[PDB]
C-alpha cells in the first residue's frame, strides 16, 4: 500500500486561512513530485500546481498565483497547501496526486461560508397499490453531509437518499425512502439513523402509518 | 501551456453500445526522444477521487478491463469503451502531462435502457414538523427511465410555482433508473387553510398523468 491520506474536511469564513495536509507512505517521498488538483462543486479538475519533493521548490499554475503555498514536511513524508485570504470562489474539492502512477489523496473538502453549523431536524415520511413507502425528511442543516441508514445497516435494498438541496434559508435538506411490500408493514420496524458529523448529530427516527 | 479540449462535453449511451471520446492537445505530447505520448485518461465517479484507465495514450492501468482502451498520438487522442457496461456512468477526463498538467474540461457518461414508467408517493406534511411552523409535502417518483419528468403541485387546484425544489438520485449503476423527490414547502399557517394537495406526474412510460392526492386530515 502506497498512499495519500488528506486530512479532513474543513468549514472556513470569507478571509480565513487553510491548510491541508497530504500524508504519502508506502514509497521515497522526496523522489517524487506532488501535485495539487482543484475541483469546484460540479466542475472539472484543474491542476493548481506543483511541489519539488526534494528542495520544496513550488511551481504555481496561472490562476493560482496570488493567495496559495505550497509547503513540506521532508521528516513526515507530508506535502501541505496553505490558502490565504479565502474568497467564496474557493470553496471546492482539494487533491494532492503524486507524479507517475494511479496515486491520489481521498480529497480534502473546503467550504468558505460566513453561515455557521447547524443541526439537523428529522421528520418521518409516513404511508397505494402493492408497494408502500415511507422516509425520513433531514431538513435545516449545514453543512453537508449528512449520512443516512435504515434499521442500522440492516435494511439497504430499495432505499434512497436523495442529495441535498440548498434551501433559500441557505441551509440543506435531503430525504430518505426506502420502498417494501404493503404486506409487510405492521409486522416490520423502520428506523432511520441520521449522522451530521459537523453538528455531532445522531438521531434515530422510528417511522410508521 | 499546452490546452486540452474534450468532446463531446455529454454522451448517453445504451449498455452494450460502443463509447468514443475525444481529446485535442494544443500542442504535441509526443516526447521525441521516447517516442511516448505524455497523456492520461481518467474515470471519476461521484464522491471519489479521479480513476487511472490509460498513460502513454493506450497503457491500460493494472486492473482496469479490456473495454477501456486508449489511441492516438501527437495531438489526437481517443479513449474507447468498446462494450459499455452499466456501472461505467462517469465523468472522464484526459489528461496531458509533458509540460506541467492539463485536464480536458470532463465528459459525463449516461446509460439509455427501456423506458419505464415511475412509481409515484405522496407524503404529508408530519405534526411533528408542522408544530415548528413549516409543511413540507414530498412528492416521490420511483425507479424509472428516462429522467425527464413533470411533476406539478396543485393545492386546492392552485398551481404551485417556484416554492418546490426537486432532487434526483444518480443513474442506478445496475439496472439504469433513477428516482426523483419533488418537495413543496408552506408556512404551517398556509398549509392548514387548505384542504387537497395534489402532486400531478407526466412521464413517457406513464398512458396519461399520474396524480397522487391527500385531503389535510385523512
Amino acid at each position: 500500500q502506497i498512499q495519500l491520506v488528506q486530512s479532513g474536511p474543513e468549514l472556513k469564513k470569507p478571509g480565513e486561512t487553510v491548510k491541508i495536509s497530504c500524508k504519502a507512505s508506502g514509497y521515497t517521498f522526496k523522489n517524487y513530485g506532488m501535485n495539487w488538483v482543484k475541483q469546484a462543486p460540479g466542475k472539472g479538475l484543474k491542476w493548481m500546481g506543483w511541489i519539488n519533493t526534494y528542495t520544496g521548490q513550488p511551481i504555481y499554475a496561472n490562476d493560482f498565483k496570488g493567495r496559495f503555498a505550497f509547503s513540506l514536511e521532508t521528516s513526515a513524508s507530508t506535502a501541505y497547501l496553505q490558502i490565504n485570504n479565502l474568497k467564496n470562489e474557493d470553496t471546492a474539492t482539494y487533491f494532492c496526486a503524486r507524479d507517475w502512477g494511479p496515486y491520489w489523496g481521498q480529497g480534502t473538502l473546503v467550504i468558505v461560508s460566513a453561515a455557521s453549523t447547524k443541526g439537523p431536524s428529522v421528520f418521518p415520511l409516513a404511508p397505494s397499490g402493492g408497494t408502500a413507502a415511507l422516509g425520513c425528511l433531514v431538513k435545516d442543516y449545514f453543512p453537508e453531509p449528512v449520512t443516512v441508514s435504515w434499521n442500522s445497516g440492516a435494511l439497504t435494498s430499495g432505499v434512497h437518499t436523495f442529495p441535498a438541496v440548498l434551501q433559500s434559508s441557505g441551509l440543506y435538506s435531503l430525504s430518505s425512502v426506502v420502498t417494501v411490500p404493503s404486506s409487510s408493514l405492521g409486522t416490520q420496524t423502520y428506523i432511520c439513523n441520521v449522522n451530521h458529523k459537523p453538528s455531532n448529530t445522531k438521531v434515530d427516527k422510528k417511522v410508521e402509518p | 501551456n499546452i490546452m486540452m479540449t474534450q468532446s463531446p462535453s455529454s454522451l448517453a449511451v445504451s449498455a452494450g453500445e460502443k463509447v468514443t471520446v475525444n481529446c485535442k492537445s494544443s500542442q504535441s505530447v509526443l516526447y521525441s526522444s521516447n517516442q511516448m505520448n505524455y497523456l492520461a485518461w481518467y474515470q471519476q465517479k461521484p464522491g471519489q477521487s479521479p480513476k487511472l484507465l490509460i498513460y502513454w495514450a493506450s497503457t491500460r492501468e493494472s486492473g482496469v478491463p479490456d473495454r477501456f482502451t486508449g489511441s492516438g498520438s501527437g495531438t489526437d487522442f481517443t479513449l474507447t469503451i468498446s462494450s459499455v457496461q452499466t456501472e461505467d456512468l462517469a465523468v472522464y477526463y484526459c489528461l496531458q502531462y509533458l509540460s506541467s498538467w492539463t485536464f480536458g474540461g470532463g465528459t459525463k457518461l449516461e446509460i439509455k435502457r427501456t423506458v419505464a414508467a415511475p412509481s409515484v408517493f405522496i407524503f404529508p406534511p408530519s405534526d411533528e414538523q408542522l408544530k415548528s411552523g413549516t409543511a413540507s409535502v414530498v412528492c416521490l417518483l420511483n425507479n424509472f427511465y428516462p429522467r425527464e419528468a413533470k411533476v406539478q403541485w396543485k393545492v386546492d387546484n392552485a398551481l404551485q410555482s417556484g416554492n418546490s425544489q426537486e432532487s434526483v438520485t444518480e443513474q442506478d449503476s445496475k439496472d439504469s433508473t433513477y428516482s426523483l423527490s419533488s418537495t413543496l414547502t408552506l408556512s404551517k399557517a398556509d398549509y392548514e387553510k387548505h384542504k387537497v394537495y395534489a402532486c400531478e406526474v407526466t412521464h413517457q412510460g406513464l398512458s396519461s398523468p399520474v396524480t397522487k392526492s391527500f385531503n389535510r386530515g385523512e
